[PDB]
């Protein structure tokens, strides 16, 4: 029953977490903390490459609403929590808590009261944290919530789509509109997973008009800072893109948030510089990339570090 | 200090 604080990073399936510590060095320390006593629904899986005869699973019902629900409640936010049990094979089982105190929010608790997940069908007798989980679980279903409800619950069912049928024709009938999309992945601080809204597409987003350093097969010179730097202001994060151009099935665009432009932040922090073959294809002023990159290059900053001005 | 996380939080709501 220790608790212990950290940051969320993200949701995962089945309504995992996982939790972060603050950098003190290099990369932040890392913890999947399952939740104990319930059992959320499955997210939708695409078969890994290493597994050839396994194919994509769909969503479970109110799989999705309920990654959604606690991503909506959690990305970004200071938890604590206290691991319960921990498997043989390294898994976590835990208690988070919204806040700094044991007291605060409940997650199981929340999910379990909207009908977004079930109690675990014990055998014992319910210790004092499972008789609530039980009360929640009553008054959801005296409500209908979630999984309560009148019928399938197939609606929650995303008809996800990992590829597009036309990538130029997708992007040009959008005519740079912004689109309400959710940054599900970061390959490296200028290329991300994107979700769009609102029929599921699962595309790669690539920032027009830089780059950051990357991984082949291994990182490049800030590469990973790069990387954590988009990672902890976008991931999972509610935000908007603007589809502007693509090249197979990448699609270069920008991403929208209120707290700035994650284009002109990289190229400001210098984790990214700009590049010419798609500069033309940003949208926002290009000249403000330019501005920004001037920025960094004159302080000499991370992929300027070595930067030798003319002379 | 190359790994820089936001000050200010960058929350979906
Ligand atoms: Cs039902």
């Amino acid at each position: 029953p220790t608790v212990q604080r950290g940051i969320i990073k993200m949701v995962l399936s089945g309504c995992a977490i996982i939790v972060r510590g603050q950098p003190r060095g290099g990369p932040p320390p890392e913890r999947q903390i399952n939740l104990s006593n319930i059992r959320a629904g499955n997210l939708a899986r695409r078969a890994a490459a290493t597994q050839p005869d396994a194919k994509d699973t769909p969503d479970e019902p109110w799989a999705f609403p309920a990654r959604e629900f606690l991503r909506k409640k959690l990305i970004g936010k200071e938890v604590c929590f206290t691991i319960e049990n921990k498997t043989p094979q390294g898994r976590e089982y835990g208690m988070i808590y919204l806040g700094k105190d044991t007291n605060g929010e409940n997650i199981a608790e929340s999910l379990v009261a909207e009908g977004l997940a079930t109690r675990r069908e014990g055998m014992r007798a319910n210790n004092p944290e499972q008789n609530r989980l039980s009360e929640c679980e009553e008054q959801a279903k005296a409500a209908k919530k979630g999984m309560w409800s009148e019928g399938n619950g197939s609606h929650t069912i995303r008809d996800l789509k990992y590829t597009i049928e036309n990538p130029r024709h997708f992007v040009d009938s959008h005519h740079q509109k912004p689109v309400n999309a959710i940054i599900e992945h970061v390959r490296d601080g200028s290329v991300v997973r994107a979700l769009l809204l609102p029929d599921y597409y699962l595309v790669t987003v690539m920032l027009s008009g830089i780059k950051c350093p990357t991984f082949r097969r291994t990182p490049e010179p800030f590469a990973a800072e790069a990387k954590f730097f988009t990672e902890s202001r976008l991931l999972q994060r509610d935000v908007q893109i603007i589809l502007e151009s693509c090249h197979n099935q990448n699609i270069l665009g920008t991403i929208l948030h209120p707290n700035g432009n994650i284009t002109e932040l990289l190229l400001k922090e210098g984790f990214a510089r700009c590049v010419d073959w798609s500069i033309a294809v940003y949208t926002r002023g290009a000249e403000k990339l330019r501005a920004a990159e001037r920025f960094a290059k004159e302080r000499r900053l991370r992929i300027w570090r070595d930067y030798v001005a003319p002379t | 200090s190359d790994w820089n996380a936001p000050a200010e939080e960058w929350g979906n709501w």
